[PDB]
């Protein structure tokens, strides 16, 4: 979740950075994953712990 | 004819700005290939970085050392976490005490260096400063 | 230009 | 939350279970529980009026069945039964039975390739793990009665966790450097 | 060199071969080379009386025992069976049996924390790395006959190599400067 | 407290000798601390030669070298190293103009005037302790 958006680049076997180019996914972004239905919950379940 | 130079530094060293910008005028102006840790993950997770680092150096025609981030373009320096830069260093000792491929090596700046002994220990090798020596630098890749 | 996602296991 | 009808045929509501004397006492509390959550059990002590016709036949009716799920209730004596039952000073017909009982089930598991499709082993009280058959240990064993809830869903043939289907895949964006 | 005694106990010289059919030839050399070597084998076709009283029950004997040691003798035809399709298995009863002594090996290989005392795979000459099981992949995997010496050294428990007790530790000697 | 001082010395120059001879001068007469790499050695293997030897460097108040034996003691003459890079690195430090005030050399037997040594010509050059009561008061 520091890093979860590189994780699913790796789930999805694809590079983050290219000549001159960037690749990013919008909803899996830290902030975004936060704002995320299952983010929240996820979120929920790690303070608790 | 082509040429490949492996580029590295510390993680202080801005990405947007500085090695954007250094990665375009290695490409353009010194008419050169880059190869870059964020580039190719992919392989760095296949080999593992310690292997993957030792590949590029054997393999790279020519490497470079950044120590400061740019001045040309003003930015924080962030755009905490473990990089290469120590281990490429180690390498680099161990190159050196080898004393072969030593022209390889060449260590770039544009905001002062800073006072650190790995820094010193990287200055035996020809310096840049790209800020006026970019033509210089360019002849020295090629 | 973005290349194209799968589902993935 | 939201409530689910349970639409399980009724001959897959059928259950047998094989015990030892032991356990006797736990088993009745057992079936007590099993028959109020609507689940036919058959254990030989309410069978005894259709049982004491033939009591193999009336064993063999439950072990053909593949349709019938077999609750082994494990126990100190239970181990003791399927291994060396015939070993004992005396005959216990009961544990002759039951290491009958066993030994089908141990060969229907290999026929099926060592694959435990209807067998659920069942600690009671005063079992240890060790004393499950090594061949039962390769599935889930539970524990009565900590776990009867995973022992009715278990029965029931459903999951406690079940996900949902697949999403949605995210959006891509691209940055220029 | 010399010559010195072996002193393993008889009671462990106990050693039982489990195997596909294929190689039931080399099985059989296998069985008399450490039948001569003074270890007492335990096979399905050397014992097939005791076996043929109750076969399950006679796997379990040797399953159970701590001190009997295990030799997989591995081939195209053991993986085929212990670890593929079940629709094979509709044509042969011995792989059966090979698929369930596979599931209790596997079973006591996890219950002893992961580590393999006593099953000592072998690659018998049609036999290839990539047949064995993974789980076993994980130690050595010897070859027949090629390496009986050390399979004969394994089994009695001894090391090829072996090391002296530390000796006294050297002598310094100071100088001024 | 005392002032640190750093010897280097290629691997042809007889170590007991004229080392040991040179750390009493230094620790009696220079009131100096001394830095020499066989005792490093324990600390080399940790750090490394490269990177042990450029801490000495900035950490050292005055490096010292030594090019020729000390032949007033009778001796054999012979009773990779590290000499070349901190050579490299003292040229290093010469192209760049920056702390020259540290480095000092000595020698005992005539000094053969090597190709390196024409870098080295910068530096204070102090022979016995007739030079070595100049080089105390330079340090002190
Ligand atoms: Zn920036
Ligand atoms: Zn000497």
């Amino acid at each position: 979740m520091d890093r979860f958006e590189e994780v699913y680049f790796r789930i999805q076997d694809l590079e983050m950075f290219q000549p001159g180019r960037m690749h990013r996914v919008g909803e899996l972004s830290g902030d975004n994953y936060l704002r995320s239905p299952g983010g929240r919950q996820l979120r929920a379940a790690l303070d608790r712990f | 004819p082509p040429i490949k130079v492996l580029v590295v530094y510390p993680s202080e060293i801005c990405f947007h700005h500085t090695i954007c910008y250094f990665t375009e005028f290695l490409q353009n102006h010194c008419r050169s290939e880059v190869i870059l840790e964020k580039w190719q993950k992919k392989k760095i997770a296949e080999m593992g970085p310690v292997q993957w680092l030792a590949t590029q150096k054997k393999a790279a025609d020519k490497v470079v050392f950044l120590l400061s981030n740019d001045v040309n373009s003003v930015c924080d320096g962030t755009c905490n976490s473990q990089d290469l830069f120590p281990l490429a260093f180690n390498l680099f000792c161990s190159d050196l005490r080898s004393q072969i491929h030593l022209h390889k090596y060449v260590v770039v700046y544009f905001r002062e260096i800073d006072t650190k002994d790995d820094y010193n220990a990287l200055s035996v090798c020809p310096k840049y400063h790209l800020m006026k020596d970019a033509t210089a630098f360019c002849a020295e890749l090629l | 230009i973005p290349p194209p996602l799968k589902p993935r296991k | 939350g939201t409530l689910k009808t349970s639409n399980l045929p009724e001959e897959l509501r059928k259950v047998f279970i094989t015990y030892s004397m032991d356990t006797a006492m736990e088993v009745v509390k057992f079936v007590n529980f099993l028959l109020v959550n609507g689940f036919q059990t058959a254990i030989d002590i309410f069978e005894d009026r259709i049982r004491g016709i033939d009591i193999i036949k009336w064993m063999e009716r439950y072990l053909r069945d593949k349709t019938v799920m077999i609750i082994v209730a494990i126990s100190p004596k239970y181990k003791q039964d399927v291994e060396g039952a015939e070993s004992q000073l005396d005959e216990d017909e009961h544990g002759l039975h039951t290491k009958y009982i066993h030994r089908m089930m141990q060969i229907e598991f290999i026929k099926q390739g060592s694959m435990n499709f209807r067998f659920i082993p069942v600690l009671f009280p005063n079992a240890k793990k060790e004393h499950v058959p090594t061949w039962l240990q390769n599935t889930h064993v539970y524990s009565w009665p900590k776990n009867k809830k995973n022992i009715l869903l278990r029965l029931l043939r459903e999951e406690e966790f079940v996900a949902p289907p697949r999403g949605p895949l995210p959006t891509l964006q691209v940055v220029p450097l």
